[PDB]
């Protein structure tokens, strides 16, 4: 839609729908498997697993569904890999020891550590704050090596190989204007 | 001369900035049509010219150079006037429509400036056809999709709710809602969301 | 090159000094007595919407009506100035819509050693503009709002573009 | 389209073409058939909640009979309903954006519209009521703008399409605008198959675009993000070789 | 309901009333317009709960009967109402309308626009005194007659040479200049110009006049003549009053305002505007006119004398048989003045007053046809009951005030249409403005006219091209005839009305048009031993006819 200039760029709300609409591991409060009751039956995601489900062991679902089902009780979100203490070590390590390459991450980063951190705060067998604090550290050596980076701008091409949602979108705009504007300036030059 | 021609854009420029600044459709400034019939007065006097010079140039009195500049100065002139004023309706009718897709095609008359008398009687027609052209949109094949709602994607499920406005109590599906001034609900969010859209409702 | 575009309209009206390089009898009638013609070689400053046609129309030895004299915007002193520190420049002073003018001069006149230098000056000044659009307040210095009133036309639009981008983004973050 | 492999793909294209849409510098054809399975789907669904929350409610107000259970009631027809949500929200931002694109680019379209020679037709990019928008829309601003201003310009410029003089008055895209994109490789499972991607050092397969302008040729694998102009790029993302983002 | 209603649960018709009034269209459904719906349900319980079309189309009909209606978002008691007119939509269109309702419309010449005033009445109190004006009323009068006279001069096809404020004379001597103004006297004596911006004299001894206009004090007029900074005098060398303008260009400057609206009105939330339904009613009007004929009557007709009693029987027993549309009777109706009397010996005035309409009551008893068919319309005089009472039978305040209720308390219930107005009055046909106003006009401009140092049928010329020139029933100060402060905008000729009825006792019959307006001047009802009367057909056509 027009409003103003948000016709060029996605708006944060629509990325973290676009986001949250990804599957997630579950592990259920309740059963619902059937008496060998109501079909669940969507249209845009396998029912299967919602209907063929039982307590105590782990499915696959949607996020926003497993989300519905954490505001009551009847879910318990199972965290990923990538938030834990030791992976994050190795991981900014890795960035400290390499200062050219942006590492190896999901391009949901910041955004399910967002969702999770506001929801889903009583499950993590690490504490948050430690975990936030080492977020927060990565986002600003991230941030360094964006701005590092940014000081050449070709007018041909550009490459960003490991660069995330929101990096891209708050980034955007600019990068966009100032290479346009570079490219009209060659064009009419010849 | 198309010295004062200027004079307008620059002020339409600062109309953008009132769109730009608020980034809202609210209080489109009142027009400047004198000076618009104004530029029309003159370039009509330089159509009489023109056509004065080239019934000289065609009598045979009158240089060819001469003819030609000044023809080609005279249709620089009504170009540059036909951009400036094409210029000024292109924006303002941008933001009529900007204003008029939002508010589901009724111009909310009852509520945004009050008369809408700022807008010519030429741009009011066009509103009313642009109002009815909404309204036929979606009377087609989308008549089930509500075109003109929230572009916000949905969030949550329930939301609360703070009236911010007294009226009686309004029916909706499988129940009824009475607003009593200074009251707080706990329901659906995508129940409420016309309400909200028309300002009755406060405290998402 | 928008026709319905503020901008260019706006920057269409700048002047341009030029010459008369051919005579024209009955003419300057708009500026001075209408009985008396201009003679040759007589400088007048002209809009650019007229003087880029009028310098290329030719009209007839097919020699055009007007020659368009080198601008006091486009100099050796600027240049200069510009290789020199582009960053601390106070471009606004010179022109408010120096960029557009650049752009249809170069379009006009081929000439390779203004773009690069033009890229060069534009290309440092981002860096600083991106600087100062992420810093956001958690109320400033004279350094922001006298680096801020240097500014050209078009790069307020690309300054609050990135404000705005980098606003929203901070305000969805902490909530 | 031509068959379902399920509505999940139905879904995930109506997704992707929307953000295409949505950065795309110029108008891009119309998927008929995603839509044509997407209404129906939803007319069907929508019955189908309407059907059981009336049989429910007819039971529950016959008599006073027994509550339904909470369990296994509520929560599936509040999915079916937030799901439905979803997708109405997805579909009206599509088609919101497709009106500014039209609006933007009219003059253009019914330029091009009208030439015999050029291969495509309006039919194929714009929907049934998007002809009527456009025409009605185009009807209304020239009868605007003949009453108010061209009724007293003389007849060497009253027309509205001139392409002579200084300026011109239609806007063509800006093919040459700078966008971000994912290289995708080839839909298929293979992803080796195709004709145009090449090999560089350790394997990495690459396809190979160039650039008229500079001269230069430029390689994009698989998996790293490019910031690269439009012109060049319109088969690759035609092909859904590549994703905008 | 219908012939076998079912009583309804409303949950089970909620969703259905829900769907089509808040997605499709409609919002804010009540529960009084449940109810109303509920009511219509059972006015359609054929196969309903599984008939589909004809429901939700009667509903998108409701839709199409009250979106119209201020702006559709509530439904109140009235559902009902909004279901009779669904029935319904399953010579009238006409209306009178005096100087106390008009719709009150204020200028602006900084904005060039019209503005709607609210009315004191309606949303003030006014239990004790609301009609009443203010104090800067009588200040912003003349300022707002002299805002629509400059619009109207600087709107001609001629002006585009410009005119100059008085207050610019100050510095200027020995050129030419044009202006315009308020001639009056000043209180010195001499013949002074009057602008907003200030105040000059008048050189008349060397000014030849525009021929054809009544030149009185108190009329706009167009000044040319040079300046002298010697003393102060403006010698003028012609003077012209400003011309007029035709109905269609008058209101194309405002689209098609609903000043004298009945399809429609304005108000101070919005303007409103309509010219869809003009060409449909203009073409009805070409239809049946012949048959919707309206008749008047002449001037001064007295109920005391018994030769006019047996004239109007006369005049009644012809027009019994073919009982017009209107029939307009206007004039005095009683030979002398009423005011207080200083006699009980005698029958009082008030007394005769009433009498002298109660015989009437009794002569229209033999008429039933006339009185079955044809409305009633009638206008005070001079010395009716409540200007004579204080102007002695002298003229008076403008803005006359009806005749009192309880002196005509048989004449509304033997007749069935009988209306009282003030003493100018508007009537809006079906594309038709026609106003009647009763005063004497040949006399006053004849007594008042300037003298300028230096066959009947010119003075009615020059009367009409100077009514229309100057645009207002009353072109004269305040000292001549007193207006009420804020009805002066009824006696504007800023609509300019397509017929008007000026009935002038002092001025012989004549059926004139011009500048687009058709006037007629119906004389004395009685003269020379003969009685006449004039019909006016719709069709830009006249007849007089007379019976000894």
């Amino acid at each position: 839609s027009l409003p103003a200039h948000l016709q060029q760029t996605f708006s944060p709300e629509e990325i973290q729908f676009i986001v949250e609409n990804e599957p997630i591991k579950i592990f259920p409060r309740i059963t619902t498997r059937q008496k060998i009751h109501t079909r669940w039956q969507l249209i845009t995601t396998d029912d299967k697993a919602l209907n063929n489900m039982v307590a105590m062991r782990s499915t696959e679902v949607v996020l926003w569904i497993a989300l519905l089902l954490k505001q009551q009780s009847k879910c318990s979100i199972v965290a990923p890999q990538w938030l834990t203490t030791k992976e994050l070590d190795r991981k900014i390590q890795y960035e400290k020891t390499h200062p050219d390459r942006f590492s190896e991450l999901p391009w949901n980063w910041l955004v399910l550590a967002r969702i999770l951190f506001n929801k889903a705060k009583d499950d993590f067998h690490d504490p948050i704050h430690e975990l936030r604090g080492k977020i927060q550290d990565l986002r600003e050596i991230r941030q360094i090596k964006v701005l590092k980076g940014l000081k050449y701008l070709n007018e041909s091409h550009l490459q960003l190989d490991n660069l995330s949602l929101l990096e891209i979108n708050e980034l955007r705009p600019f990068i966009t204007e100032i290479m346009d504007k570079l490219r009209e300036i060659h064009t009419a030059s010849l | 001369y198309g010295d004062l021609g200027n004079k307008l854009v620059l002020e339409a420029k600062r109309t953008k900035q009132l769109y730009a600044r608020s980034n809202q459709d609210v209080n489109l400034p009142m027009y400047h049509e004198d000076i618009i019939r104004n530029i029309l007065k003159e370039v009509s006097n330089l159509r009489k010219n023109t056509e004065y010079l080239k019934e000289q140039q065609q009598l045979g009195m009158l240089d060819d150079k001469v003819a030609k500049c000044q023809y080609f100065v005279t249709l620089l002139c009504m170009e540059r006037n036909k951009r400036c004023l094409l210029a000024y309706q292109r924006l303002r009718t941008d933001i009529l429509d900007s204003m008029a897709w939002n508010n589901n095609g009724l111009d909310l008359m009852s509520s945004s400036q009050q008369d809408t008398n700022n807008l010519s009687h030429q741009e009011q027609e066009y509103l009313k056809e642009y109002c009815d052209l909404i309204t036929d949109l979606k009377s087609g094949d989308l008549v089930d999709i509500d075109l003109s709602g929230s572009l916000v994607p949905p969030s949550d499920v329930f939301i609360d709710v703070r009236v911010l406005k007294d009226a009686g109590e309004i029916q909706t599906e499988y129940g009824v809602f009475n607003l009593i001034k200074d009251s707080q609900f706990f329901v659906r969010q995508s129940d409420v969301e016309r309400l909200i859209q028309q300002g009755y409702l406060q405290k998402i | 090159m928008g026709y319905y575009d503020i901008d260019d309209v706006l920057a269409d009206g700048t002047e341009f000094p030029c010459k008369f390089q051919y005579d024209i009898p009955g003419l300057g009638y708009l500026e001075n007595n209408p009985g008396r013609p201009i003679t040759k070689n007589t400088k007048l400053s002209l809009p650019l919407w007229l003087a880029r046609i009028l310098a290329i129309v030719g009209g007839d030895e097919p020699v055009p009506f007007v020659e368009l004299l080198p601008p006091d915007m486009f100099s050796t002193k600027v240049m200069n100035a510009i290789k020199t520190d582009p960053v601390a420049l106070d471009l606004h002073s010179i022109n408010s819509h120096f960029f557009s003018l650049a752009i249809k001069w170069i379009m006009l006149f081929s000439e390779k050693e203004l773009a690069n230098v033009v890229s060069e000056l534009l290309l440092q000044r981002a860096q600083e503009l991106n600087h100062h659009a992420s810093s956001l307040s958690i109320n400033t210095n004279i350094a922001t709002s006298t680096f801020l009133l240097k500014l050209e036309e078009m790069e307020k639009e690309i300054y609050k573009k990135s404000h705005e981008s980098y606003k929203d983004t901070k305000r969805w973050m902490f909530k | 389209t031509q068959i379902y492999v399920s509505p999940q793909q139905d879904f995930s294209d109506l997704m992707k073409s929307w953000k295409n849409e949505r950065c795309s510098p110029e108008l891009l054809p119309y998927p008929h058939q995603l839509m044509k399975r997407l209404l129906n789907r939803i007319s069907m669904q929508s019955q189908l909640i309407e059907n059981i929350s009336m049989g429910f409610l007819d039971m529950q107000n016959a008599s006073n009979a027994n509550p339904p259970m909470p369990n296994e009631s509520k929560l599936p027809l509040l999915c079916m309903e937030t799901e439905l949500e979803r997708l109405k929200f997805v579909i009206r931002s599509y088609i919101r954006c497709r009106l500014s694109k039209i609006d933007k680019f009219s003059l253009y379209l019914r330029q091009l519209n009208e030439d015999e020679n050029s291969l495509i037709s309006l039919t194929d990019l714009l929907s049934k009521d998007e002809i009527k928008y456009h025409d009605t829309h185009s009807l209304i601003w020239l009868k605007l703008v003949n009453d108010s201003i061209l009724k007293y310009m003389p007849e060497e410029l009253q027309a509205i399409n001139d392409t002579e003089g200084s300026v011109n008055m239609i806007d063509e895209p800006d093919w040459n605008k700078f966008v971000f994109i994912h290289v995708n490789g080839p839909p298929d499972g293979k992803w080796n198959e195709d004709p145009l991607l090449q090999e560089n050092e350790f394997g990495k397969p690459c396809y190979t675009v160039t650039i008229p302008d500079l001269k230069e040729e430029v390689e994009l694998t698989i998996g790293s993000i490019y910031v690269m102009r439009y012109e060049v790029i319109r088969d690759l993302l035609r092909d859904d070789k590549v994703a905008l983002i | 309901g219908n012939v076998l209603p079912v009583k309804i649960q409303p949950p089970l018709l909620r969703p259905l009333a829900y769907r089509v009034l808040s997605r499709k269209y409609g919002l804010s459904i009540k529960s009084d317009g449940l109810s109303a719906l509920a009511e219509f349900v059972g006015t359609n319980i054929g196969a309903n709960w599984r008939q589909g079309p004809a429901t939700i189309k009667f509903l998108e009909q409701f839709a199409a009967v009250w979106k119209q209606q201020e702006r559709g978002l509530f439904i109140d008691q009235s559902g009902v109402k909004e279901v009779i007119q669904e029935m319904k939509e399953r010579r009238d269109y006409f209306k009178v309308i005096n100087a106390s309702q008009q719709q009150r419309f204020s200028y602006n010449p900084h904005k060039m626009q019209f503005i709607f005033v609210p009315n004191k009445k309606q949303n003030g109190l006014g239990g004790i005194a609301g009609f009443l004006p203010d104090i800067e009323d009588k200040v912003q009068m003349f300022l707002t007659r002299y805002y629509l006279t400059n619009d109207r001069v600087m709107r001609n096809e001629n002006f585009q040479m410009s005119i100059t404020p008085i207050k610019n004379l100050l510095g200027r001597d020995a050129q030419n200049f044009l202006l315009l103004g308020l001639l009056n006297k000043n209180f010195k004596g001499n013949w002074s110009l009057e602008d907003p911006s200030g105040s000059v004299e008048i050189d008349i001894s060397q000014t030849i006049p525009t021929q054809g206009h009544y030149y009185v004090p108190g009329c706009m007029v167009l000044v040319e003549g040079i300046y002298y900074s010697v003393g102060n005098k403006f010698h003028v060398t012609s003077m012209t009053l400003p011309p007029g303008e035709r109905r269609e260009i008058t209101l194309e400057t405002i689209g098609n305002l609903d000043l004298l609206g009945i399809h429609g009105i304005s108000n101070n939330n919005f303007i409103a505007r309509l010219d869809k339904d003009l060409k449909i009613r203009l073409h009805l009007l070409e239809k049946e006119l012949t048959d919707h004929k309206f008749v008047i009557l002449g001037a001064n007709l007295f109920l005391d004398d018994l030769k006019i009693m047996t004239a109007l029987s006369k005049i009644l027993q012809k027009l019994n048989d073919d009982p017009p549309t209107l029939l307009i009777w206007q004039g005095s109706f009683t030979s002398v003045p009423v005011f207080a009397s200083m006699s009980s010996r005698n029958i009082s005035s008030s007394t005769q007053f009433k009498n002298n309409f109660d015989a009437l009551a009794t002569l229209l008893s033999r008429f039933d046809n006339l009185t079955e068919n044809t409305t009633m319309i009638f206008i005070p005089g001079p010395n009716d009951l409540w200007g004579s009472m204080v102007s002695l039978g002298a003229s008076g305040t403008l803005p006359q005030d009806p005749i009192p209720s309880a002196f005509t308390k048989k004449i509304n219930k033997v007749c069935k249409n009988v209306v009282w107005s003030s003493n100018p009055t508007r009537i809006a046909y079906l594309s038709q403005e026609i106003v009647i106003f009763r005063d004497d006009l040949s006399g006053r401009f004849k007594r008042h006219r300037l003298e300028f140092p230096f066959q009947k049928v010119q003075e009615t010329r020059k009367l009409v091209k100077t009514i229309l020139d100057q645009g207002h029933l009353s072109p004269f100060l305040d000292s001549l005839r007193p207006i009420s402060w804020d009805l002066d905008h009824t006696l504007t000729l800023c609509p300019i009305p397509s017929t008007m009825v000026l009935c002038d006792t002092t001025s012989a019959q004549f059926d004139l048009t011009y500048n687009g307006c058709k006037v007629i001047n119906p004389g004395s009802f009685i003269h020379n031993r003969r009685a006449r009367y004039m019909e006016y057909v719709p069709s830009s056509k006249k007849t007089i006819q007379e019976e000894i």
